[PDB]
């Protein structure tokens, strides 16, 4: 009686919200998903059990799901406040997801709800977890992402030694459709870097945060600084995320026209041979807050771990 | 979580210049940070309104390095004292991790505006 | 010496790769074909372009 097609109404925005409940009533649901976790008594990389979310998937003109949740999950009313604050100093990024602060009764008392719209299923994080702790016996998450985006059919599964790199080299054709996602999240990050030093708030970014779109969310841990001097620390994500954007050769797009994927390829003359300024531009198109000096000729390093990180 | 630095740190002493041996006898709040090797402090912090130039005495005394310094930043402070003005700095080189666990840990622990 | 002083003095400081020396001025090409898939691709006719 009321509660679920009430709840069901008011986490509908105003936008369409054409929703469908995701197993549950007005209760919460749980999933077994991966996180990076450094909280002074745990800490690591690993897969941990979610329980305080509801998620409604989202249909369209022809009653077909989509790829689209709304997941309203429940913490504490002062975490209310903070998020609400930081999301205001923060929600006219192009790259943030769009947030929506409700309160709603369960019971004589009321409690409040914070509502994310049109995420992804999986986030980053578990791509990485995914692609870097392969297990041929279980690897649902990774079949069900590379099905999910045209990166293959699901009778591409049916043949034996897919995953093999000697045997069946056309596994890398297979990863090498994500790369796309990959540099747009990328390019989405710098964004929100970009947004957070304007604004002065300091926190730290985890992959577990950002979606397979690029958008970003949880304000939970960040802070307030004078405006003009934020500073976001970055050092796990990219550590993390590098091994993958070999993989997935994700900056293919560079060697176009107008790093667009429809247009003929650059044509160098045959008597270039420096590229000493087009690494710089690189790295500071995707890797501005990566606050280590990178010398594109080792030949100025200071030391082996420096000749290391810059090669 | 991916926490930024639960447990703190501790204190702030001792002086600053803006040309080599300005350095007279103290103009800094010089703070945080006494590591497992030995004293290495993080964040500066200057009631007055320019320096470059600061000097730490540590452990040995004839070892006390002058520090170069970076290009400040302004902001007021809400303590009981009412209107209380610095000019902020940060020794150069300090990565980012270490700012933030300043920045943090001042804003979190004590008031500012 | 002509091919190799004209491409040689068109560089900025006279360093060129070696990759590209025999690509613009060598005077015969050598086709290796391992089957007639692949020559009717690469070497059909009597002149082709490469
Ligand atoms: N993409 C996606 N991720 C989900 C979904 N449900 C749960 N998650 C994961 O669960 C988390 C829910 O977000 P939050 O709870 O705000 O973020 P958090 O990393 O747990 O941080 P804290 O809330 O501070 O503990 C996300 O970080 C995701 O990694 C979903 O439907 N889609
Ligand atoms: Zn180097």
């Amino acid at each position: 009686s009321a509660d679920a097609q009430s709840f069901l109404n008011r986490v509908c925005g105003v936008s369409a919200a054409r929703l469908t409940p995701c197993g549950t009533g007005t209760s919460t649901d749980v999933v077994y998903r991966a996180f990076d976790i450094y909280n002074d008594k745990v800490a690591g990389f690993a897969k941990f059990l979610k329980t305080n979310c509801c998620r409604f998937q989202e249909k369209d003109e022809d009653d077909n799901l989509i790829d689209s949740y709304f997941v309203v999950k429940r913490h504490t009313f002062s975490n209310y406040q903070h998020e609400e604050t930081i999301y205001n100093l923060l929600k006219d990024c192009p790259a943030v997801a769009k947030h929506d602060f409700f309160k709603f009764r369960i019971d004589g008392d009321m409690v409040p709800h914070i509502s994310r719209q049109r995420l992804t299923k999986y986030t980053m994080a578990d791509l990485v977890y995914a692609l870097r702790h392969f297990d041929e016996g279980n690897c649902d998450t990774l079949k069900e992402i590379l099905v999910t985006y045209n990166c293959c059919d699901d009778d591409y599964f049916n043949k034996k030694d897919w995953y093999d790199f000697v045997e069946n080299p056309d596994i890398l054709r297979v990863y090498a459709n994500l790369g796309e996602r990959v540099r747009q999240a990328l390019l989405k990050t710098v964004q929100f870097c970009d947004a957070m030093r304007n604004a002065g708030i300091v926190g730290v970014l985890t992959l577990d945060n950002q979606d397979l779109n690029g958008n970003w969310y949880d304000f939970g841990d960040f802070i307030q600084t004078t405006p003009g001097s934020g500073v976001p620390v970055v050092d796990s994500y990219y550590s993390l995320l590098m091994p993958i954007l070999t993989l997935t050769r994700a900056l293919t797009a560079e060697s176009h026209v107008d790093t667009d994927l429809t247009k003929p390829y650059i044509k160098w003359d045959l008597l270039k041979y420096d590229f000493t300024e087009e690494r710089l531009k690189l790295f500071d198109r995707y890797f501005k807050y990566w606050d280590q000096t990178y010398h594109p000729n080792c030949v100025n390093c200071l030391d082996d771990r420096c000749i290391l990180h810059c090669a | 979580n991916n926490e930024l630095s639960p447990v703190a740190l501790r204190q702030m002493s001792c002086a600053a210049g803006t040309t080599q041996t300005a350095c007279t006898d103290d103009n800094a709040l010089a703070y945080y940070n006494t590591t497992k090797g030995g004293r290495f402090v993080l964040a500066l912090l200057s009631d007055l309104q320019d320096l470059k130039w600061a000097r730490f005495p540590k452990s040995d005394g004839t070892g006390t390095i002058y520090t170069e310094l970076e290009p400040p930043c302004r902001f007021v402070t809400d303590t009981p004292k009412g209107p209380k003005v610095k000019y902020l700095y940060f020794i150069k080189g300090l990565n980012n991790l270490n700012r933030g666990m300043v920045l943090g840990s001042l804003a979190a622990t004590v008031r500012l505006q | 010496n002509d091919a190799l002083n004209n491409i040689i003095n068109n560089a900025r400081d006279g360093c060129v790769p070696l990759n590209i020396i025999p690509l613009t001025t060598a005077a015969k090409l050598m086709v290796v074909i391992p089957d007639y898939n692949t020559y009717k691709n690469t070497c059909d006719g009597t002149t082709f372009t490469y």
